[PDB]
Formats: C-alpha cells, sequence, structure tokens
C-alpha cells in the first residue's frame, strides 16, 4: 500500500535529536 | 556624563532588532515593556528629566506629580530649608523641630500642617504621543537592543529552539555592554570633576550641603592669604 505521514515525523524527529545533540556540544 | 543626551523615539530600537531575522516577531508592544524593564534596571539619572514643581500640604498631607518617579529634594516654599527624610513612627499621631518628609504613592507624608514645599523630582521624557523617549546614544542603543535580543532568546531557549551556545554568547556580549553602559552615563565629564575636586578638595569642610539644594556643593573653597 501507501502512507508516509508517520514514517516521515518519526524520521523527522530522529532528525531533530542528531542536531540538537549535535549543538550541544558547541562550546566557544 | 561626557555626551549629551539626544533624544530619539522607541522605533529606532526595531530598526536595529528587525536586522535579525529571529527577532523578527517583535513588536512596539513589547519594546515599550523591554525598554522601561531596561531604564528601570540599569537606574541611570542622566536619563530621567528633571522637573520643579511646588505643591501645597494640606494636613501633613499633599498631593504628589503624576508623572513622578524619584525624589531628589523636597524644601519648603517660604524658607527653602530642605525637609530630611521621616524617621518618626508616630508622625501625625497626637498625644493625650527638624521638619521631615515621607512617601509612598502619590502621597507625600510631612512633619508640618499647612505649608507649601518645592518637590525636585525625575520623570520620563514622552512624546507627541504617549511613549518613552530615548537616548540616541549607540552605547545605550546597542544594549537595549541585547536586552531585549537576550529577553526574547531567553523564551525561545526555554521553548527548546535556540541551541545553549547562542542564548550563552548573547548573555555575554549584553554583560559586558551593560557594564560598559553603566560607565558611559555614570563617569563624570570634564565640566562635572570640577564640582567634584572643588567638592573633594577643601581645607574648611562644608558638611552642610543638604539644607541648601547641593547649590554650592562643587563651590571652589578659596582662603585668604596673610
Amino acid at each position: 500500500f501507501g502512507s508516509g505521514a508517520i514514517g516521515y515525523e518519526f524520521d523527522n524527529r530522529y532528525l531533530n535529536n542528531q542536531e540538537m545533540s549535535a549543538v550541544a556540544k558547541q562550546r566557544l | 556624563m561626557v555626551n549629551n543626551i539626544n533624544w530619539v523615539k522607541l522605533p529606532v530600537i526595531l530598526d536595529r532588532l528587525l536586522r535579525h531575522p529571529l527577532l523578527t516577531d517583535l513588536n512596539l508592544e513589547t519594546a515599550i515593556q523591554y525598554t522601561l524593564d531596561f531604564i528601570s534596571a540599569m537606574g541611570l539619572p542622566n536619563v530621567y528629566v528633571d522637573k520643579i514643581e511646588t505643591i501645597d500640604i494640606k494636613e501633613y498631607r499633599g498631593e504628589l506629580p503624576c508623572d513622578l518617579i524619584s525624589i531628589n529634594q523636597v524644601r519648603l516654599h517660604k524658607n527653602g530649608i530642605a525637609l530630611r527624610a521621616m524617621t518618626d513612627n508616630f508622625n501625625a499621631y497626637p498625644t493625650h523641630g527638624e521638619p521631615s518628609f515621607k512617601t509612598q504613592g502619590r502621597v507625600i507624608f510631612t512633619s508640618i500642617k499647612h505649608e507649601k514645599v518645592d518637590i525636585s523630582y525625575k520623570a520620563i521624557m514622552l512624546d507627541d504621543e504617549g511613549l518613552p523617549l530615548i537616548p540616541d546614544n549607540p552605547i545605550f542603543l546597542k544594549t537595549l537592543e541585547l536586552y531585549i535580543k537576550k529577553e526574547w532568546f531567553t523564551i525561545l531557549f526555554d521553548m527548546g529552539k535556540i541551541s545553549p551556545a547562542v542564548l550563552n554568547n548573547t548573555q555575554q556580549e549584553y554583560a559586558f555592554k551593560a557594564g560598559q553602559c553603566n560607565n558611559e552615563f555614570v563617569i563624570p565629564s570634564v565640566s562635572e570633576m570640577e564640582a567634584i575636586t572643588n567638592m573633594w578638595n577643601q581645607l574648611i569642610p562644608r558638611v552642610t550641603e543638604f539644607r541648601r539644594g547641593f547649590k554650592n556643593l562643587g563651590d571652589k573653597e578659596y582662603i585668604r592669604v596673610h
């Protein structure tokens, strides 16, 4: 079949947690 | 202060803030509040407008002006001698001197019944509109810009919409310019330092400057030659 509105937002929320963690390691 | 205060309107600070694409949802309405929070928290006396008004006292009480923020002094109108604040716990209360005053809201509480006083106070400079009118001084403008940015980035950090290093750098960039904006408006001019030098250099010391309206405070103290 086909529907991609939950596998989008579960893959998009997986990518927020990578970059939110990546900016959490940024130190001046 | 070295620099004169040129006044410019409140939408000067939104020319500067909306250069930043994350601060583009600011209005004048937020900047009206966040400037009054900045004008107050700096406490700079060169920002407030010195006004003098004669009010009259009915029975140990007088109606205070509507635009008052800080009282400099309150002197009697007939004598000219100034009123210290009141330490008395039982001012107008009867049982079965050096005069004094006290203020809470729109009331002044004096130690004298029926008199006139002068009040030297401070107010905000306003517009054709009823709005605060702020200095043109680009160190006051730049830390007001970093203040509203820090208070808008705090909401965006609490929401989870701003990295920890972006709020940390704005909190550092502001905290320098807040200590710098203190030093712009506080450090005496070449003309204000002669008023201190003539006060600091006194062979015979003058210790009763409050009875006058600090008028003779910066007077040069001359001694006769023998």
